[PDB]
């Protein structure tokens, strides 16, 4: 259909992993599906590290995302026309080339 | 996680192919022929 | 609450949720309201 | 509410029941009232 | 005329397929580890 689609699977820790499957140690309403993204700030990762306890259970859930690409094809062209006389009675007998 | 129908986006992300295309198509049988069979043919020559 | 032990240490109880997310937290008051049948069996506060 | 998607799409959550019956649906106040120790932690609503 | 299907339906009729799905997906490469391969290991026994 004159178009081509793709899937670009974003990694987990990339901040492009926008996801609703976000559960922390205690609650499950976390919007940040990825653990901490790539915030890269010492004041953040220890808090967002998946610190599981003695009792396990439904803690630190994560989800993953895919990215769709799109590209389309287009048509182009042009043309020129000449008469026989324009080639015959011309000063230069090489106009064709 | 879930795969809610495309209008409600799937958890993993966008979905491209939502339909399976059955290659074989449906045609209509030609109407059976009646009057054409009963006929006489007379050749009309050219240049006449 | 940060860790799962916080709910236990606090004294609240914790129920795992299946279909959607998980880990709803129950306190003694919330349970007692939750355990009510008619307007008589809710706590004094509500 | 017709299907388990209806609760999930609405944002309401549902817990599987053990002793007898189907599912118990939880809203966010209903969860937050549920997680109350004393009179202080109930909503402004209650 | 093929036109611009859906928006401008083609002369023949509906086009159910309008996108070629290139199967090979794009996967981000893994980051290289540096602070690993630098520590020793001391075993911690159980029951302790």
């Amino acid at each position: 259909g004159k178009q081509i689609k793709l899937y670009h699977y974003v990694p987990l820790l990339d901040d492009r992993n926008v996801n609703d499957q976000g559960i922390d140690a205690a609650g499950a309403t976390i919007a940040n599906g990825n653990l901490y993204g790539s915030s890269k700030d010492i004041g953040t990762i220890p808090s967002k590290l998946p610190a599981l306890t003695e009792n396990g259970g439904r803690v630190n859930r994560v989800g993953f995302t895919r990215i769709q690409l799109i590209g389309s094809i287009k048509k182009f062209g042009f043309f020129y026309e000449w008469t026989q006389e324009a080639m015959d009675f011309d000063t230069d007998e090489e106009l064709d080339s | 996680k879930y795969n809610a129908p495309n209008t409600t986006p799937s958890s993993i992300g966008p979905q491209i192919r939502l339909d399976y295309y059955y290659k074989k198509a449906l045609v209509d049988a030609a109407k059976e022929m009646y009057f054409g069979q009963l006929a006489e043919v007379t050749n009309m020559p050219k240049n006449m | 609450y940060s860790d799962v032990d916080a709910i236990l240490a606090d004294g609240k109880q914790a129920v795992a949720v299946k279909h959607g997310g998980g880990l709803v937290v129950v306190g003694e008051l919330g349970a007692q309201v939750l355990a009510a049948k008619d307007v008589s069996e809710l706590p004094d506060g509500v």
